[PDB]
RNA sequence: UUCGCCAGAGUACUACUCGCAACUGCCUAAAACUCAAAGGACUUGGCGGUGCUUCACAUCCACCUAGAGGAGCCUGUUCUAUAAUCGAUAAACCCCGAUAGACCUUACCAACCCUUGCCAAUUCAGCCUAUAUACCGCCAUCUUCAGCAAACCCUAAAAAGGAACAAUAGUAAGCACAAUCAUAGCACAUAAAAACGUUAGGUCAAGGUGUAGCUUAUGGGUUGGAAAGAAAUGGGCUACA
RNA sequence: AUGACCCACCAAUCACA
């Protein structure tokens, strides 16, 4: 809030400026854009126009920072996926062709992969009824959800590793075994799923 | 030490403690009063208790034609000095301790029946010393606020007239009693009555009005019987110019329903000359001191009757308990014959 | 109030005279100009506030505009509102609605005459007109006015303007006009430069948070980068901040195209690669074209970051951070 | 609530000051300084020396012309110098003016070892910014 | 209302008829009245709360050199008038009323405060009006237009009439001597 | 026109009577004694584990991040302890008066000393003695809350209330808010500002003082002592990798 | 659930001979 509400965030995609004359509501919209005389916040020194960078990779190494360390947190995630990806170029040459055709060598699709299935669908809220407090099935957000995946493994690879291990190892090792399902996060997940069904008659106190 | 101390009203601020919290919600009483005196009244520049006598301050800059040297007055010179400065102080406190005299309204702490004095000129330079003004009642009055909790503000009635037949009451509301007074004149003479006077010291004829829950009743006196009443309806009248009265009021005597009641009786008067127009006939005056004379009073302006009154043998009339009772000596009570001042 | 503003001018002249009699100077081309330079030089009083250091002016400007007499000698008002207490606004609405009425009447004649010869002036946007505000239009009738009063009134103007406009209908909105100054946030250009038989070469100045960067940019040459006489690798360790430097040539796919030279001062590292991410984009606008600057702008390129660190506060930890705070 | 050399909001007929009016905050911003000298200044020295000198002209001139002074004391210090400038209600006779003004700049200058200039400004009654 | 009751010729079928026998009784009065104000060089002030005829009144006060006051009626305005108008004023030395009611129903203030103010008032009372504080009342109907502008375009002509007499007879004054 | 009722409040739909298919009953219905009121309606507040709307933006719930509460230390309280200061001590005390105690500071304790005893003069100096519930000075707090208040005007009477914008009685100067100023350009943010009052809030030990107290002492000096940890606790520091 | 008692508005100036 050192910028008033005036100004509007920047739109860092290179995509979307080079290639304009094929849409007309977007032209229309960005005339209106600019022509608005409209105050643009300065991009921020995290997001680049690079095509290298993934936006939930960013995240989560946010979420992994301690204190105000970038480069160490930047660092851990860097070392991450060069450490997936090296355990499936281990699985992949000690293979054959059948399973060297099915194996996933793309450390960003596996993060991406072992995340969707780690977010939960349904969440538990806790409402004060006469007295007692129920915990009740709620429907999440997308946002929350996502939130919940990355904050999970995060916690569980800080939490239960043995204190020789480091960290891009064990991370390396749940990534991989939630991309397959069978991880620790995953038994979460599902606890998470059996405690919603098992209150599912409280479902009625939920108001909204 | 001398960095030490400080500005008089510093100190006079400090010693008088009014400010504090002691005199807002009237948690110290009344009886206890101090007072601010200003110890440079009676000193001039240049005195001093060691006797000096400086050229431009204490005596004049040139004697016969010549500049004065600084000099010293002699011990008993400077007694004399000192002798004189103590007398005034004690001239002040002399001054001081003396209160001046309050006239008495009513009661000696009663602000009833108190004179303000005439009030104040109107804007458009139109000025009344011709009217009086008379406090009726003064109260201290409360209401409940948010922050400061009880808060007091005082309301006076008050009442004006000229004693000429013109008079009128108005109520004002203030903080500062000061204040409400001025408020309560100002205000009175916006609302005047006139007030019918028969011959201009009684009123026309007897008067019964019950106002709210106040019934004031009176009666029509002759010359000589001056101002019977209750002592509001006294100041009222003598505000008015009605010399001679006789009221009493029962119900309720609160006091701003006393003077309402009271205009209103007193305004809605039929005069002689009004009765006389609407019967279209004589109204003809015996007095008992004069025989059977017929005074004429009122002729009716315009064309007079041929037509006698319709003679009632026995008259429906309403009729108060009480005057009948006065009538037949029924009336034994020990406060009625009293003697009192006069008017 | 009078004989008040008319011996404030005489001496007001009087002393124009005098004070440019020391400064020295001609008596008549003396201007206000003049006059204040003259006292701030005569009586030089620093305070931050400008209303309360030492002012000469013509007494109409100093003095408040005055309601002038309502009434003649003899009591009666002038202006037949004036029991209505505001005489000035009511007439305004007076004479409006008058006029409004007028042109229903002239343009009904115009219907039934089978003419509409008039056309819709209430278009003046590209010339950036609006309305008064409330507080000039207060000005305007030297008397105070409501929300409720100002608000009567401009949609009672704009019942006007909706209909066939007349001359004397336009030139009489129009008073009612003002119009809003130049707005157009395009950037003013760097002229490209050409130095010791060098050819193109370009500069800009980033500012960020306690980090100042000067940076030349040569069109003429390859890609490369040198910071404080030494290579941005060297300088810039983190790969963060070399992407930061990436950030506006790979936006304008100059990539390979340019060869810079920077000055950079203060600051950590990050804010210096913020500092010069910033100069480097606004050097290279002149290279470019000019919608190509306009899309920098819309990716937040050319923009100053006016984040800052705020000042701790005497009570708290840390600008915002409060002491424990102990209930009971 | 800030009470510092302020004058509270009477019932609303209180003459005050331009100085009175204005509270401590708004010091260089609207009202100015009530002394000069060099001591506040960064590299600078004798501050206190200056400050006490300054506390006891206040006291000195309050006393010595009592009654008649109109706002608190201007204190101008110039190389080595000082012009004390005053605001003074016309009371006295131009004779106890001059005999106070004399004997005061004497006094003082014996007193602090410097020429002492006194200057004095005759108002009428105390000039009223607000309220009254 | 019920104090219109002897003004009523009657009623028919459910609408009350005025009687025009006494209307013109009445207006031959305030009429009357209203120019030797007006000739007496006396502030006249048209009052009415309507908005219909407001533009309509205004400019019939403006042509008789007359004072209107068509707007929201400010509180003091008459009682407390050297505060909201000035520090010494004139007040009107009548007030014509050409509808006596405020838009919300009850009779517009003018009509309690120039009683309370000692000011003599005409004023066209309709059949839902309280007449009793009005000194000189017209009764007839204040809703339609061409009543309005008939008894706008009298009191205008009564106005003209009683300033051009007070010219003529100034001037005969003058020659006198 | 009648009839039945009512003469302060309690005591009392009670005690005694008469009558009654009532036998813990109904009916009828006192007094001693106690009080200076008891009652009725309203008004403005405040409050409400009352209802309906609208909100909370570090803020209640939902939620995010880092901590405290457990350990060692550091530093402050409370206790207990000493011959051995004082003050703060819900929010609004608790690394607080102190941006600062080895002697000094220093006010305390114990021994000792000195009595026109800091000054131009003074049957006078001097007092960290009592009272912050006598106070000035500085502040805290509601509070980034929006109100306070003079002068008027209105009300079938007024304790008090005073808006309706297609406007129904309100005008109002002033102080606050607002605006400006500062943080070296705007803007935003932050700082500053924030009336009247509320808490007899804090401080006679910053200084100054009202009232009341001491005067070979409750005053002025010198020398040396002020310990300590059963226990409880606040805030921090360093950690537990 | 709870939270001794007690707390409030009944006096008038300054200045001059
Ligand atoms: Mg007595
Ligand atoms: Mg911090
Ligand atoms: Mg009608
Ligand atoms: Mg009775
Ligand atoms: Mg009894
Ligand atoms: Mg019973
Ligand atoms: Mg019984
Ligand atoms: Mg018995
Ligand atoms: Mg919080
Ligand atoms: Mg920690
Ligand atoms: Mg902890
Ligand atoms: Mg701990
Ligand atoms: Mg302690
Ligand atoms: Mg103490
Ligand atoms: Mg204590
Ligand atoms: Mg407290
Ligand atoms: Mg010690
Ligand atoms: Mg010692
Ligand atoms: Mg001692
Ligand atoms: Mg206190
Ligand atoms: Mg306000
Ligand atoms: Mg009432
Ligand atoms: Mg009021
Ligand atoms: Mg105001
Ligand atoms: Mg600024
Ligand atoms: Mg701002
Ligand atoms: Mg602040
Ligand atoms: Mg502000
Ligand atoms: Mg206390
Ligand atoms: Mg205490
Ligand atoms: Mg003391
Ligand atoms: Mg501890
Ligand atoms: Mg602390
Ligand atoms: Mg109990
Ligand atoms: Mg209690």
């Amino acid at each position: 809030s050192r910028y008033g509400p005036e100004y509007k965030d920047p739109q860092i995609d290179k995509e979307y400026y080079r290639k304009p004359l094929a849409e007309q509501t977007e032209e229309e919209k960005y005339e209106r854009d600019f022509k608005k005389t409209q105050l643009i916040k300065a991009a921020p020194a995290t997001k680049t126009s690079s095509v290298f960078e993934d936006p939930v990779i960013s995240k989560f190494t946010n979420m992994m920072m301690k204190g105000g360390n970038k480069v160490l947190a930047r660092s851990l995630m860097t070392q991450t996926l060069e450490a997936v990806k090296r355990k499936q170029f281990a699985k992949y040459h000690a293979a054959s062709a059948e399973e060297q055709a099915t194996i996933e060598r793309n450390p960003y699709t596996i993060f991406h992969q072992a995340l969707k299935n780690c977010e939960p669908v349904i969440g538990l809220v806790p409402i004060l009824k006469g007295g007692h407090f129920y915990q009740v099935p709620v429907p999440l957000a997308d946002r929350r959800r996502r939130f919940l995946a990355m904050k999970w493994m995060i916690a569980e690879c800080r939490e239960k590793k043995h204190r020789r291990v480091l960290m891009p190892e064990k991370l390396s090792q749940e990534l991989l075994e939630a991309f397959h399902n069978q991880g620790p996060v995953i038994k979460r997940k599902h606890d998470m799923h059996k405690m919603a069904e098992a209150n599912r008659a409280l479902a009625h106190y939920r108001w909204w | 030490s001398f960095f030490t101390k400080l500005t008089a009203d510093e100190l006079w601020k400090g010693a008088l403690a009014e400010s504090g919290a002691g005199a807002r919600k009237g948690r110290g009483k009344r009886t206890k009063k101090k007072r601010r005196k200003d110890l440079n009244r009676g000193q001039i520049i240049g005195e001093g208790r060691h006797g000096f006598l400086w050229p431009g301050l204490n005596i004049p800059l040139m004697r016969n034609g010549a500049v004065q040297t600084i000099a010293q007055r002699s011990k008993e010179d400077q007694e004399k000095v000192e002798a004189d400065m103590v007398q005034q102080r004690e001239e002040w406190d002399r001054r001081r301790k003396m209160k001046v005299k309050r006239e008495r309204g009513w009661s000696g702490n009663t602000w009833g029946g108190v004179s303000l004095g005439p009030p104040d000129p109107g804007p458009n330079g139109e000025t009344y010393d011709d009217f009086d003004t008379r406090i009726l009642e003064v109260r201290n009055v409360f209401n409940m606020t948010a922050k400061e909790g009880r808060k007091r503000s005082v309301r006076v009635l008050v009442a004006v007239g000229n004693g000429k037949g013109a008079a009128g009451f108005a109520i004002g509301k203030a903080t500062e009693r000061a204040d409400a007074f001025r408020k309560a004149k100002n205000r009175a003479v916006h609302y005047l009555h006139y007030i019918e006077r028969y011959e201009d010291h009684t009123i026309y004829h007897d008067i019964s009005l019950k106002f709210k829950r106040t019934h004031i009743k009176m009666k029509k006196q002759p010359r000589g019987y001056g101002l019977h009443c209750h002592r509001a309806i006294m100041t009222i009248c003598r505000l008015i110019g009605i010399k001679d009265l006789y009221a009493k009021v029962s119900g309720s005597v609160n006091m701003l329903n006393l003077t309402r009641g009271l205009f209103l009786g007193l305004s809605r008067q039929e005069t002689h000359q009004q009765l006389a127009d609407k019967k279209s006939l004589h109204v003809v005056e015996f007095r008992e001191e004069c025989g059977p004379l017929p005074i004429v009073v009122a002729s009716p302006q315009g064309a007079l009757r041929k037509d006698p009154e319709p003679e009632d043998e026995v008259p429906d009339i309403t009729l108060d308990w009480e005057d009948v009772k006065a009538a037949q000596g029924m009336k034994r009570s020990v406060w009625s014959g009293l003697k009192r001042a006069a008017t | 109030t009078v004989d008040f503003i008319k011996k404030q001018i005489e001496e007001f002249n009087i002393g124009k005279r005098h004070l440019a009699n020391m400064m020295g100077e001609d008596p008549e081309t003396f201007t206000q100009e003049d006059i204040d330079r003259a006292i701030a030089y005569l009586f030089p009083s620093g305070l931050f506030e400008k209303r309360a250091r030492p002012i000469m002016k013509h007494p109409e400007e100093i003095f408040p505009k005055q309601r002038a007499i309502q009434w003649g000698e003899d009591g009666r008002p002038f202006h037949f509102l004036f029991y209505t207490g505001k005489q000035s606004y009511y007439s305004l609405m007076h004479d409006t609605y008058g006029k409004l009425l007028d042109v229903e009447k002239h343009h009904n004649q115009l219907r039934a005459k089978d003419l509409l010869a008039e056309k819709t002036k209430i278009l003046k946007d590209p010339i950036g007109s609006r309305w008064l505000i409330k507080e000039e239009l207060e000005e305007m009738l030297v008397e105070k006015l409501s929300d409720q009063d100002y608000a009567q009134f401009i949609r009672l103007l704009e019942r006007l303007s909706a209909l066939p406009c007349g001359a004397t209908e336009e030139d009489f909105v129009n008073r009612f006009r003002r119009s809003i100054p130049i707005q157009s946030k395009k950037q003013l250009i760097e002229p490209l430069q050409y130095d010791e038989q060098g050819m193109a070469f370009s500069r800009g100045e980033g500012k960020r948070k306690t980090a100042k960067a000067e940076v030349v940019v040569y069109g003429q040459g390859s890609g490369r980068i040198d910071v404080n006489g030494v290579d941005y690798l060297l300088y810039f360790p983190v790969t963060q901040d070399r992407e930061q430097l990436m950030f506006p040539l790979h936006f304008l796919d100059r990539l390979g195209k340019h060869d810079m030279t920077c000055a950079v001062s203060g600051g950590g590292r990050s804010a210096q690669a913020g500092a010069v991410r910033l100069a480097m984009a606004r050097a290279l606008c002149s290279f470019v074209t000019e919608d190509e600057v306009e899309w920098m702008r819309q990716a937040g390129l050319l923009t100053a970051d006016p984040r800052v660190r705020e000042r701790k506060k005497p009570g708290q930890e840390g600008a915002r951070r409060k002491f424990t705070w102990k209930k009971r | 609530k800030n009470r510092a050399a302020r004058v509270r909001v009477s019932k609303g007929d209180k003459p005050v000051t331009y100085e009175e009016a204005h509270a401590p905050h708004y010091i260089a911003h609207r009202k100015g300084w009530l002394s000069l000298h060099t001591g506040n200044l960064d590299g600078e020295d004798h501050a206190a020396e200056r400050t006490v000198e300054d506390v006891f002209l206040r006291k000195f001139m309050l006393g010595t012309f009592p009654g008649c002074l109109a706002d608190q004391l201007v204190l101008k210090r110039r190389a080595n110098q000082l012009e004390i400038c005053a605001l003074v209600l016309r009371q006295l006779p131009p004779h106890k003016f001059y005999f106070l003004v004399g004997y005061s700049e004497t006094l003082l200058s014996h007193f602090y070892k410097c020429p002492v200039h006194l200057h004095l400004q005759t108002v009428p009654s105390k000039v009223v910014y607000k309220y009254i | 209302h019920r104090f219109m009751e002897p003004y009523l010729f009657g009623s028919r079928l459910g609408q009350d008829i005025i009687d025009l026998e006494q209307t013109a009784a009445h207006l031959q009065l305030a009429l009357n009245f209203t120019a030797h104000v007006a000739y007496r060089e006396g502030i006249i002030l048209f009052v009415s709360r309507h908005r219909q005829f407001a533009h309509l009144i205004e400019t019939t006060a403006r042509d008789c050199g007359e004072y209107a006051h068509t707007r929201y009626f400010k509180g003091g305005l008459l009682t407390n008038a050297p505060l909201l108008l000035g520090p010494g004023v004139r007040l009107p030395d009548l007030i014509i009323f050409l509808h006596t009611l405020n838009n919300v129903f009850e009779p517009h203030v003018a009509v309690r405060d120039a009683a309370k103010m000692n000011i003599p008032t005409v004023g066209i009372v309709d059949t839902n009006c309280n007449p009793a504080l009005i000194t000189y009342p017209v009764p007839g109907n204040d809703d339609s237009p061409p009543a309005v502008r008939l008894f706008c375009r009298l009191f205008q002509v009564a106005i003209s009439r009683a300033k051009e007499k007070r010219r003529q007879v100034e001037a005969l004054y003058r020659l006198q001597g």
